[PDB]
This record gives structure tokens, sequence and C-alpha cells, in this order.
């Protein structure tokens, strides 16, 4: 996905 | 006919609103100034008030019903395309038909034509969003509606790149039918006329700005100068 910073904020 | 499910979800979407919304905007003194005075001299400020509104749409959105049965990988595209549209409806509630502006409490922090003009847009944006603004503030929504409709507007099953879109369905149909049966029940006449439709053509008319604002993105950003002005988030979330 490439899209760490949403990926974190999701979890 | 407002199920224990229904007033269950309404509770629940109105705490987390409540959670992820400042109304005295306190946290804006950590943005970069705004100056107004330069053709793009708001835009520090205002990708930095985007950005940190994208990650309150985040947590509003973790918290729907449903959400989190989601895939990871499902919860991104549905915030990717959402979140322009959910920081344009949540802005709503700054917006002032007094002088057609986003007042956040203090001048510093008062945005019109001209602000959103010195970010790097056009009244091709502009003009449209100010209708929406307008037409939205009309509905005078109950603040139980705004967040259906907020969440509504990220549990989009037609969006590219949703894999499960049946789940996606079953979860806004739930929260479709809960703002149909609140209006019903809640929202009393005429203020209720034909008011699930009007809400509906509002996430149409979104789909047209978010359209907009993505190709004014797209110039703004083929400008590594000003693509510099930005932040992580901001180029992550819009490309
Ligand atoms: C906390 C609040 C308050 O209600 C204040 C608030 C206001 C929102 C506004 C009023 C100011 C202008 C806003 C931010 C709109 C514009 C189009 C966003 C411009 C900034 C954006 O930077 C990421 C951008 C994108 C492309 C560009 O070429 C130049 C700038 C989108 C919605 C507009 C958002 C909400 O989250």
């Amino acid at each position: 996905k490439n899209h760490p910073m949403l990926m974190n904020l999701l979890k | 006919k407002l199920s224990e499910e229904q007033q269950h979800i309404i509770a629940i979407l109105l705490d987390a609103h409540h959670k992820t919304y400042d109304p005295t905007y306190a946290d804006f003194r950590d943005f970069r100034p705004p100056v107004r005075m330069s053709p793009l001299s708001m835009l520090p400020h205002l990708a930095d008030l985007v950005s940190y509104s994208i990650q309150k749409v985040i947590g509003f959105a973790k918290m729907i019903p449903g959400f989190r049965d989601l895939t990871s990988d499902d919860q991104i595209v549905l915030l990717k395309s959402s979140a322009i549209e959910v920081i344009m409806l949540r802005s709503n509630q700054s917006f002032t038909m007094d002088d057609m502006s986003w007042d956040c409490g203090s001048q510093d922090y008062k945005y019109d034509v001209t602000d959103v003009s010195k970010a790097g847009h056009t009244l091709e944006l502009i003009e449209p969003l100010i209708k929406f603004q307008v037409g939205l503030k009309k509905l005078n929504l109950h603040e139980e509606e705004h967040v259906l409709l907020m969440a509504i507007c990220i549990v989009s099953p037609d969006r590219p790149g949703v894999q499960d879109a049946k789940l996606v369905e079953a979860i806004q149909d739930r929260l479709s039918n809960t703002l149909q049966t609140y209006i019903r029940c809640r929202h009393p006449p005429p203020g209720s006329h034909q008011l699930y439709a009007k809400m509906i053509q509002k996430l149409a008319d979104l789909r047209s700005l978010n359209e907009e604002h993505s190709k004014q993105y797209r110039s703004l950003s083929f400008q590594p100068e000003n693509s510099m002005k930005l932040t992580p988030l901001v180029l992550e979330v819009f490309g």
C-alpha cells in the first residue's frame, strides 16, 4: 500500500 | 421506531464527533501562522489545518460502528477518498452565512474566499464550495443528523479500490436506516420535508467537489516548491 502514517493512525 | 441498536449508533457517533471536534479551536495555535498582508501566503497555515483535520476525521472514522470489521486496506481506501469531503462537511460547523466565512473563533482563524484563494485555489472550487456550505447550513441539521452524514460519507461502497464492497454496504446501510428513521421520529416538519433526499444530494455535491479538489491538488502538487509547504500526512493521503 505504502500508506504508513494513515495505517498507523487507523490501528 | 428508533430501535436500541439505532440509539446506540447515534450515541457512539455524537461522542466520537465530540472527541474529535473542538469548537474552541485551541489547537490552531500550533499551526504555521496565517499570512494575509503573497499568492500562496495562506498555504502553510491551511495545509496544517487540513492535515490536523485529516487526523481528526480518522479518529472519528475509527469509532464508526462496524468500521473496525473492515480490513486495513478497505479502511485505507475509504479514508483516502472521503477525507476532503468529511473535512468539507465538518467545516460547516464553523461556516457562517453572516459573511460566508469559516469562523474559528478569532480574526486570525476566520477564513474567507480570499484566504482560500491565497492557498492556491480558484473559484472553480471556491464558488461551488461556498454554495455547498450555504445549502448544507440551510438544512439546519440536528447534530445527530450531521454525524450520521459524515459517517455515511466515509463508509461509501462505490469508492474505487474497495475490495469488500458488500461489507461496506451493510455498514453504510445500517447508518442510512438509522438516519432515515431518526428523521421520521425526531425531525419535526416542515424541516423534515424531503430531508434524507436533500442529505443524499449533498454527498453527490461532495463527489463533484472532491473531483475539482483532486484536480487543483494535482496542479499545485506538480510544483515541488509548493508541495514543499504541505505536510507529510497530507502528501500521503492526498497523493
Ligand atoms: C476544524 C475545522 C473547522 O471547522 C475549520 C475547517 C475549515 C475548512 C475550510 C475553510 C478553509 C479552506 C478549506 C480548508 C478548504 C480548502 C479547499 C483546503 C485548502 C488547503 C489544501 O491543503 C492541503 C490545499 C489543497 C490543494 C491546493 O492547491 C492548495 C491547498 C477545504 C475546507 C475549507 C475544517 C474543520 O476541520
